[PDB]
């Protein structure tokens, strides 16, 4: 079970 | 076969905590006719088992058991989403044909042994969301065919290892969420099948290698929430496939790299909370695919470049918290699909553009503690979209009944501070769903429109410091969810409404420095939740009405400077919570109650200029309190030892 990492807006 | 079966059988005998309704209920017979072909999980070729696949089937359990010599066939292994705790061990990496390796979402700690190493076929490795500690063994570097590994989520400590660079075939690399320290190896740069490189959220130091120039396939480059320093290298614009950048909060400083402009890819630019300086460069307006470019908290200077005209598919703009300056030029707010235009805390100067919201879609403008001026354009007048507006410092001028238009979606407005005249329109009425009007400290003339009453959402209504003149009529108490009300500082006239008694929700209510007249309503007795209460400099009359006493969470009672008279109830001794108290300036007389004893919480008290008698009351307040906050009495007295300019009681 695996997903890229997600940057979060400021 | 038989062998593998009933090693699978004395591995399944040591689980625990089983509940048979578990799919490993069909583990029963190990000849071949039902070991390949009902035991769940267990797929066969020739006979032999070469997938396990028991993810998420209730297994609680270790490895410690697990048939490491009898399975030597195992190609798939997937026992993620259980209950195993214990270790990795070494045996694992005696599965010379393992391809596919998954032990994510488990209790498994201790370190990753190097022979993970020894699996030379193996595509994929996933160990994610566990408590893995330690370093990464080097010898991973060994798995030449891997083209994705995934450990992020774990306890890792130590460097990323510089073997890395070995995985020739690694497209995706998963590190998120451990505390992997030292600089980034410069050997990852040249990965030439890399596409998404996720190290977010770990203790790594050091500069960005250069040679991440090489990583010409990368789309997606997540490094934020590290401790990265030094200046971003000029040659990350050579990832000319790069969709996302995120650096934020990292210790980078120097100036952002002109050559970002040459990323014609580039959709998502997250570089937020760092030490970022100089000037932006003009070449950030090339990146022609920008939709969320985000700057902010920075120590960024000089002005923004008219270059970001082409940013045309720009979405989301974060500018705020830098040191930047100068006019704004039109090519800020040029992109027709901008929705969120952040630029507060700067120092930025002039007008607003005329290009803003000339697409139809702005819903974010936000300004603050900025020096604009001018008025606001009839584009923005006119856009329909705006959910949240924030010019709170600014110098913007003009009538407010011709600077806005209508909002049905505005959430937030705060005009604080500007320099607007004129009359509210009842237009505000249209933007039924507002929770906060804010437009203190203007140049606002005028009445009321009786329809801001009927905002009925509205919980914050700030009017205060204009020049607003008026009766407060009765439906008032329309605005029932409102929780500070602020309307002090204007010509309001008449008597303070009755109708406030149904505002329940209200928490501070300011309706000081008004002209209003006649008595405090008597009925102000049911406000639950209010703490802050401030009639002062008005021309209230008659006495202070004891349901005032009810108040119960009150901390701040303030009704100096009215023409109040009579006897302070001593029913103020249940206001048990109130902390300040000022009556001073008004017309009260008799004595102060001696109830007031029993007000342990009181630590201001001022009643001066009153006409009051007697001695004062026991309480530290009044104990503590400076001699003005009893001047000008009628016939105070005091007690020895304690100076407060009163002749001693006899
Ligand atoms: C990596 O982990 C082992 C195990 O640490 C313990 O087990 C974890 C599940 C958790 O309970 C931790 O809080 C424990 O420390 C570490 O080895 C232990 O090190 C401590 C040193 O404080 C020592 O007292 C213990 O006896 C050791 N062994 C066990 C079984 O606890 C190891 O030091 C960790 N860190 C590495 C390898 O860098
Ligand atoms: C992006 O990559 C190109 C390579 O195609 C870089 O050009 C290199 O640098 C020198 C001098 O700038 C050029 O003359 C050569 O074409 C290239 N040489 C080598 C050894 O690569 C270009 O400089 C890179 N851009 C950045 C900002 O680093
Ligand atoms: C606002 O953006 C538009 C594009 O959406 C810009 O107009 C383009 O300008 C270039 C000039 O380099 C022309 O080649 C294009 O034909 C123009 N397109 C259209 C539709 O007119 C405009 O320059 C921008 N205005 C600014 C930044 O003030
Ligand atoms: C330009 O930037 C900011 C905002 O426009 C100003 O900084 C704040 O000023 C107030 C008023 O003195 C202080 O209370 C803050 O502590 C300041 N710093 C912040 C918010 O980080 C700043 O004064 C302006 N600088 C110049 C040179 O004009
Ligand atoms: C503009 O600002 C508002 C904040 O008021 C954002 O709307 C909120 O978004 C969050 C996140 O989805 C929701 O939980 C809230 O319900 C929204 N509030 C309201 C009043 O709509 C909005 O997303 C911003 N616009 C953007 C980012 O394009
Ligand atoms: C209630 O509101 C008044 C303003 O209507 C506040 O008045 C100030 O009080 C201090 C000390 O009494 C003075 O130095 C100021 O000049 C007063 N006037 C103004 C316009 O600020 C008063 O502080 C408020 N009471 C509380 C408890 O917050
Ligand atoms: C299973 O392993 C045995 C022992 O190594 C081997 O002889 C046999 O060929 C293997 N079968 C398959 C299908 O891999
Ligand atoms: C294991 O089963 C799940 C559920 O069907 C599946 O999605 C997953 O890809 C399988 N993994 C392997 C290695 O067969
Ligand atoms: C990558 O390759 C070398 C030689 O091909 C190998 O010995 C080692 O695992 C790696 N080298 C370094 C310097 O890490
Ligand atoms: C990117 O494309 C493929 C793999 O995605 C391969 O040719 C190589 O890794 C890369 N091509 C380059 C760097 O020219
Ligand atoms: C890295 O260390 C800092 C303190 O230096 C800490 O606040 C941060 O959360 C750490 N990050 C991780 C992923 O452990
Ligand atoms: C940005 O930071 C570097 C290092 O402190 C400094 O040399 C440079 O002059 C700075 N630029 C500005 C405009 O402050
Ligand atoms: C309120 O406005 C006046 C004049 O417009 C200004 O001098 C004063 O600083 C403002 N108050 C605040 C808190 O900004």
């Amino acid at each position: 079970p695996v997903r890229s990492s997600q940057s979060s807006q400021a | 076969t038989v062998e593998e079966a009933n090693a699978l059988l004395k591995w399944k005998s040591t689980f625990t905590n089983q509940t048979s309704s578990s799919k490993l209920s069909s583990w029963v017979n190990p000849n071949t006719s039902s070991f390949c072909t009902s035991w769940y999980g267990v797929a066969c070729s020739l006979g032999s088992i070469i997938r396990l696949n028991l993810t998420n089937t209730g297994i609680e359990g270790t490895f410690e058991d697990f048939p490491f010599s009898s399975l030597p066939n195992l190609t798939f292994v997937d026992l993620s989403m259980n209950r195993f705790s214990g270790t990795i061990s070494p045996e694992w990496g005696r599965f010379s044909k393992l391809e596919y390796f998954d032990l994510s979402i488990n209790q498994l700690v201790g370190e990753i042994p190097p022979e993970l190493g020894k699996l030379s076929n193996l595509d994929t490795l996933h160990l994610v969301e566990n408590k893995l500690n330690g370093s990464i063994p080097s010898e991973i570097g060994r798995l030449t065919k891997v083209t994705e590994i995934a450990i992020y989520d774990n306890l890792l400590t130590g460097p990323i290892p510089s073997s890395f660079g070995n995985l020739t075939k690694l497209v995706n690399l998963y590190l998120f969420i451990n505390s992997l320290s030292g600089s980034i190896p410069s050997e990852i740069g040249n990965l030439p099948n890399l596409r998404e490189l996720c190290l977010d959220r770990n203790n790594l130091t050091g500069k960005i290698p250069s040679s991440f120039g090489n990583l010409k396939n990368v789309t997606l480059l997540n490094m934020f929430e590290n401790q990265l320093s030094g200046e971003i290298p000029p040659e990350i614009g050579n990832m000319t496939a790069l969709d996302t950048l995120s650096l934020h909060t990292n210790k980078l400083t120097g100036p952002i790299p002109s050559t970002l402009g040459n990323i014609k890819t580039l959709a998502v630019l997250h570089l937020y909370l760092n030490q970022l300086n100089g000037s932006i460069p003009p070449e950030l307006g090339e990146m022609e695919s920008m939709i969320d470019l985000e700057i902010s908290e920075n120590k960024l200077t000089g002005p923004v470049p008219d270059s970001f005209g082409k940013l045309t598919a720009l979405e989301w703009l974060f500018l705020r918290d830098n040191q930047l300056s100068g006019p704004i030029p039109p090519g800020i707010a040029n992109s027709t699909e901008l929705t969120v235009l952040q630029l507060d805390t700067n120092n930025f100067t002039g007008f607003l553009p005329d290009t803003i919201c000339r697409g139809g879609k702005l819903e974010n403008l936000t300004l603050d503690d900025n020096h604009f001026e001018g008025p606001v354009p009839k584009s923005l007048r006119d856009c329909k979209s705006l959910i949240r507006v924030r010019f709170k410092g600014n110098s913007f001028s003009g009538d407010i009944s011709e600077a806005f238009g209508v909002y049905p979606t505005l959430n937030f407005i705060d005009l604080s501070n500007n320099n607007f005249h004129g009359q509210l329109s009842a237009n505000w009425e249209q933007s039924q769903k507002l929770v906060a009007f804010i437009l203190s400290n203007n140049s606002i003339t005028g009445a009321i429109p009786p329809e801001i009453w009927n905002m009925t959402q509205l919980s914050q209504l700030d009017l205060s410091s204009n020049r607003i003149t008026g009766e407060l009529p009765e439906s008032i108490s329309n605005i029932n969810r409102i929780s500070k009300l602020q309307l002090n500082g204007n010509r309001l006239s008449g008597k303070i409404p009755s109708g406030i008694r149904l505002l329940t929700n209200l928490e501070y209510l300011d309706l000081s420095s008004n002209r209003f007249s006649f008595e405090i309503p008597p009925t102000l007795n049911n406000l639950p939740r209010l703490y802050y209460m401030n009639l002062s400099r008005n021309d209230l009359d008659q006495t202070i009405p004891e349901g005032l006493t009810k108040l119960s969470q009150l901390q701040m009672l303030d009704l100096s400077y009215n023409q109040l008279d009579g006897e302070i109830s001593s029913q103020f001794r249940s206001l048990q919570n109130l902390e300040r108290l000022d009556l001073s300036h008004n017309n009260l007389s008799g004595q102060i109650p001696p109830s007031f004893k029993d007000m342990l919480a009181l630590t201001h008290v001022d009643v001066s200029h009153n006409n009051l008698q007697g001695p004062i009351p026991d309480n530290a307040a009044f104990r503590n309190a400076p001699p003005d906050a009893f001047e000008g009495n009628k016939d105070l007295c005091g007690s020895v030892n304690t100076t407060q300019g009163l002749k001693p009681c006899s």
